[PDB]
């Protein structure tokens, strides 16, 4: 009951380049970024906004409302080694391409839609912290300078932040433990307000209701409140 | 229009909480809930703004229009059998063959009309015959041995080969054995079109051909033929049976004949099956529908296709003491008294209504029409369905035979459904009022006079009503001028006799005419 | 008028088949209808794959023939024969 | 709970009477899903972005970095271009012997709570 | 001076030279038939 | 000069719905392409 | 995918026909790079700033300090006045015991990911 079951994979970071028109999924690979060490540990986090005044004529506490949704963020830890093999630049060249991900890209700045590339975190079946998403802010310490300048040992912390992928551009049966008055209270929220389900439908006679029926149940567009 | 509004909101009618009688205080978690379970009023009133869809079936009657009733469609059902050995009623009326069925809908299923009896039907004589020669009481031209010439080996119009066909049953399918030494160039089978007769009693009738091995007989074949109707050969010798004539028509230029046809040796008839036309129609058996509410102007519903016209379809039993009480159905209530055990159906669909009550002047609670007594269980015992446009089945699609009661094995349609037509909706009807409640009708001025003639046929291309002047016998009737339609000719020029119209067309016309016509008018066609 | 109708068995140079995507190119039904599509459209390809030849005198259909004399004056009236025509307006 | 609505058929066929057969209902949703990720993000120029790019992914290596990457895949397109159906997760299964991945996803019409799975009839 | 002599009226249906669906009228796969586009 | 303008956008062929026959519902996953299919005009 | 242009020819000849001859494609890209490369700032006094300046590290020591400063320079020089090509990577490798350093560039028209290294041939 598994796919591979059995094999170890590494995490790779995927850049992509910004959308250019009408457009919300990111658009082709420009570079993918292979890890040298999966990361330790992966923060994620959330946040809602509920505004939420203490005042009112009787100063009782009162129902907040739902201002707005904060996006979704993660902090990963990157790490980079090359000390086996000193004097080598394979962790100064990973890292470059790496601060890519912080800069407005030449073809897009073209199309007047200056956007920094988008990355994605793809990691085996980790279907939870994978989502288009944009690099915030990059702060890296180096460590282990080899000799001649180059660097060994660097540490990049990340800060992503999901980007939403909106726009992705009624019938109920009636039983026998179902009646017209109930019906609108489970879809509508107010008891006397039954008399909009027989209107769409047509029925004249709310006594019988025949089991089985397909009753259509208009959306709130007739009372606008 | 100018509609009245008869709605009050379920709340308001609780405004009338009216403490203003001392003693009573209270919310609402109580008993006090006589006060709101008479909400009922809320649901009374929304049933009175709303006309009901059946009110303008009421209306049409009113006024004179009649519903559309819904037809069926009329196929040919041909059966197949492999086991031609006697004769007896091997269809009995009314079987059933039906469409296969798949993960869709219901198969549609028919009902044959009529009774079919096959029977393996033997030949008489074999006689030569050639373009004017007729048998002159021949009969064994190929009794013992030998062979009997076809068409002197020469094929023109007038040609024909004498068998014979014991039994000739109106509706069977017939398969006769062509054995003939081979002679000459070899054809096509379908290259000579040889047509196929049977000599009715009412004369000649031609007749399909279902098989390769028939006519263009290179080879010994076996033509299989449907029985075009009942028939007797034309008896002159010792064979009196039915006819097929292999009539042999003119060479056409694409499909040419052949000198030297070859030579029939034996010959041998087996019926192979019948075929016989169906209609749309179905019996269900034991419908239930519920239990009565002991009240008048109850109204049931049959979750199926309308129901065929016919003998009274809908029956109803009901559950009673003594046992299932039988319920007649009867056409529009009038004149039913409580005693009568009577139902309304409707035919183009499945509401079924009851007795309808009604009170007036001194009271009472005058009914037509009894009302089943409280908790008696009411079933459909047996009713016929099938009306309806989904019958127009396509060519060939129906193979399975119901309850296989017969030998038989094989059933196939080789001619598509006809075609009926669906019932017309209230929805529909409603905007057929408007248009056909004053179609003229009248014939009343000068407009209408000729306006009625082109409806009356429309094939004329100038008629106009003029009236007989003063001086003239006829009481001031009216004169009506006909011009029937002729092209004039390549050459410019066109015929007096073009111009004269048809006594049909001229018949037409004035059928129709004289029973809108006023009451003291008459009226004379005729070309100017 | 002129009957400039449709015309049987001609093809296109943009079939409907061609264009539709894959594993719908799988089916019986489909391919034979969409097909049957192209038998009305096709002859508007035609006109439009050739359009410079309907403007040359010496083969474009004889009413354009006429209508052609009109753009410089090749005073055609009084001929009802067409290749009397045919000359007249290429060589006015 | 959610209307389903009613149309042609993918593999479309004369039906009882003639003309086209009509289909709707749970067989309906089936279809509209066979379509939607049979076609590659292409061949449909005026609409590009409707498709699957699972091919893209062919001949990558049996890890779950391939499974993985077919999961996110699935779940967008799915959401994207046909909103009438919720999607309860995807299966990938190594099929024969390490050689190919299967996609068994189990889904149901939104508000009806009727597990199905597409199975792809040939 | 007339390239075309058709209009939306004029409907060829030629599908049944190719194929068998046989309804003059259906009630979908005509509209489909009917291309006001032309 | 004066030139008369021949220019229909793609777009608003589409638009050509018509959804007033009954017993055809159907959105962006429909067999109904051959009205897309036909956007060669 | 980036537009080259056409122009004429650092070393230039009559041609086939006469005239002078004109170099376009990639080939182009050999000479405007040959032409910013050789000649040091301030030689054309209009233009101060255009000339990649090698020669302020001449007769440096060979260490990679004077490597890492030569990598700076070319990185500049060769993208402010070059903007068609993109650049990747300059390798310094001194070659033939340490008293030269050579310079090895490694290039591409941007889109056309074609990779090239400029050559410098006589």
């Amino acid at each position: 009951s598994k796919g591979a079951g059995k094999s170890l994979v590494r995490a790779n970071l995927a850049i992509h380049e910004p959308p250019t028109g009408k457009s919300t999924s990111p658009g082709g690979l420009i570079k993918r970024f292979p890890f040298e060490f999966n990361p330790a540990q992966l923060s994620i986090s959330q946040r809602s906004q509920w505004k939420a005044t203490p005042t009112a004529a009787v100063r009782k506490a009162a129902k907040p409302q739902f201002m707005g949704a904060e996006p979704r963020e993660m902090t990963l830890e990157i790490f980079l080694d090359s000390s086996m093999k000193p004097g080598g630049n394979t962790v100064m060249k990973k890292v470059e391409s790496l601060l890519i991900c912080c800069e407005v890209t030449a073809k897009s700045l073209a199309a007047k839609q200056p956007s920094p590339p988008w990355v994605i975190f793809e990691w085996g079946s980790f279907s939870t912290a994978r989502f288009n998403a944009y690099v915030a802010s990059i702060e890296t310490q180096y460590t282990l300078f080899g000799t001649a300048g180059v660097p060994i040992r660097a540490t990049c912390q990340m800060g992503l932040v999901e980007i939403p992928g909106p726009t992705p551009n009624r019938v109920h049966r009636v039983v026998a433990g179902d009646s017209l008055q109930s019906l609108a209270w489970s879809e509508y929220g107010s008891a006397n307000a039954w008399r909009v389900i027989a209107e769409a439908n047509g029925i004249d006679d709310p006594s019988h209701l025949p089991t089985g029926t397909e009753l259509i149940l208009p959306a709130t567009e007739e009372v606008p409140h | 229009r100018r509609f009245q509004q008869f709605v009050d909101d379920a709340k308001r009618y609780i405004q009338q909480r009216a403490p203003e009688w001392t003693d009573h205080n209270v919310s609402d978690p109580g008993v006090t809930l006589v006060e709101t379970v008479a909400h009922m009023a809320d649901q009374i009133v929304y049933r009175l703004n709303r006309v009901p869809d059946k009110n303008h079936l009421a209306f049409l009657d009113l006024v004179g229009i009649t519903l559309f009733p819904p037809s069926a469609a009329r196929t040919d059902v041909t059966f197949w059998l492999s086991a031609p050995q006697e004769d007896a009623i091997l269809v009995p009326v009314g079987t059933e063959v039906a469409t296969l069925r798949t993960e869709r809908d219901e198969a549609v299923v028919f009902a044959t009309e009529q009774d079919l009896r096959i029977v393996p039907c033997t030949m008489g004589r074999l006689v030569t015959q050639v373009s004017g020669e007729a048998v002159s009481d021949r009969t064994t031209d190929l009794a013992e041995s030998k062979d009997v010439l076809c068409f002197a080996e020469a094929p023109n119009p007038g040609d024909c080969m004498l068998i014979g066909l014991s039994a000739a049953v109106p509706d069977c399918a017939l398969a006769l054995e062509l054995d003939s030494r081979v002679d000459g160039v070899g054809v096509d089978p379908r290259q000579p079109p040889l047509v196929w007769e049977a000599w009715t009693e009412d004369g000649w009738q031609s007749c399909e051909v279902d098989r390769d091995g028939t006519g263009g007989l290179n080879r010994p074949g076996d033509v299989v033929l449907h029985i075009p109707g009942g028939h007797v050969l034309s008896r002159n010798g010792g064979h009196e049976a039915g006819w097929i004539r292999c009539r042999v028509t003119e060479p056409l230029s694409g499909q040419p004949f052949y000198t030297t046809s070859p030579t029939i040796r034996s010959a041998e008839a087996y019926t192979i099956g019948g075929t016989t036309g169906s209609i749309h129609a179905e019996t269900v058996l034991d419908e239930p529908l519920g239990e009565s509410t002991g009240l008048p102007g109850q109204r049931l519903r049959l979750e199926h296709a309308p129901v065929v016209a016919g003998e009274p379809s809908v029956l109803l039993q009901t559950a009673a003491d003594d046992g299932w009480q039988d319920w007649q159905v009867v056409p529009h209530f009038s004149g039913s008294h409580p005693d009568d055990h009577h139902i309304t159906v409707d035919a183009t669909t499945g509401e079924i209504a009851f007795g309808p009550a009604v009170r007036e002047a001194d009271g009472t609670l005058r009914q037509y029409g009894a009302v089943p007594p409280k908790g008696a269980v009411i079933r459909a015992r047996r009713y016929r369905t099938g009306g309806g446009r989904a019958g127009n089945v396509a060519r060939g699609a129906v193979q399975v035979l119901r309850t296989s009661i017969p030998y038989v094995s094989e059933v196939v349609n080789r001619e598509a459904a006809l075609g009926g037509v669906d019932g017309e909706t209230i929805e529909e009807a409603k905007l057929r009022a408007p248009i056909t409640l004053r179609a003229q009708e009248r014939a009343v001025t000068l407009r209408d006079y000729e306006e009625l003639a082109r409806r009356a046929a429309p094939e004329t291309a100038r008629i106009t009503c003029l009236e007989g002047a003063e001086n003239e016998y006829g009481a001031h009737a009216v004169r009506v001028l006909v011009v029937p339609q002729a092209v004039p000719d390549p050459g410019g020029r066109l015929r007096f006799e073009q111009l004269v119209p048809g006594d049909a067309l001229l018949n037409r016309i004035t059928r129709h005419l004289d029973e809108r016509r006023l009451i003291g008018t008459r009226l004379a066609v005729g070309p100017p | 008028a002129s009957q400039r109708g449709s015309v049987d068995g001609l093809g296109s140079s943009l079939p409907i088949a061609s264009m539709l995507p894959a594993v719908f190119a799988d089916d019986d039904l489909a391919l034979r209808f969409v097909a049957g599509l192209d038998d009305v459209l096709a002859p508007i390809l035609n006109v439009l794959d050739c359009l410079d030849t309907y403007f040359d005198p010496a083969l474009t259909p004889a009413d354009f023939a006429q209508w052609l004399g009109t753009w410089v004056g090749a005073e055609t009236d009084g001929t009802e024969a067409e290749p009397m025509l045919r000359a007249a307006v290429a060589a006015a | 709970e959610q209307f389903v609505g009613s149309g042609w058929s993918f593999p479309l066929r004369i039906g009882p009477t003639g003309g086209i057969a009509l289909v709707s209902g749970e067989q309906e949703v089936e279809e509209a899903m066979r379509l939607i990720l049979a076609t590659a993000p292409g061949e449909r120029p005026m609409r590009p972005e409707f498709g699957c790019a699972i091919h893209d992914l062919v001949f990558a290596p049996v890890n779950e970095q391939t499974a993985g990457r077919i999961q996110h895949e699935v779940y967008v397109t799915l959401d994207r271009w046909e909103p009438r159906i919720e999607v309860h997760d995807v299966d990938v299964t190594t099929g024969e012997e390490q050689n190919v991945l299967f996609i068994d996803v189990r889904y149901s019409i939104r508000g009806t709570n009727n597990p199905r799975s597409l199975v792809f009839p040939f």
